């Protein structure tokens, strides 16, 4: 499902040890299905595949 | 017969006196801090909002 409307932001982040950032993605995919979410930069570690 | 105005009546800032034992109540002057710690049992995610 191709996503458009890639409008992301974060309510509140915190550079903790653990996942002290949690960001909000508003989006528009085309249809139903899985999506590969990925942190390209080693500075950020998404905990979800 | 001429003790007169008891310290209930002589009280600045709206103090009040109370016997058994005597005590100065309810002249709330100054500023009182309170530290209160609360766990994440109360806070909910903004995506739940």
């Amino acid at each position: 499902p191709s996503l458009t409307d890639m409008s992301c932001e974060v309510p509140a982040c915190t550079h903790s040890s653990d996942f002290g950032g949690v960001a909000i993605i508003k989006y528009a995919a085309s249809k139903k299905g899985k999506c590969a979410v990925h942190s390209m930069t080693n500075a950020v570690t998404i905990r979800e595949a | 017969k001429e003790r007169g105005a008891s310290l209930q009546h002589t009280a600045p800032f709206g103090c009040q006196i109370a016997t058994n034992p005597v005590r100065a109540m309810n002249c709330a002057v100054g500023n009182m801090p309170i530290s209160i710690d609360i766990p994440d049992a109360a806070f909910t995610r903004v995506v739940d909002a």
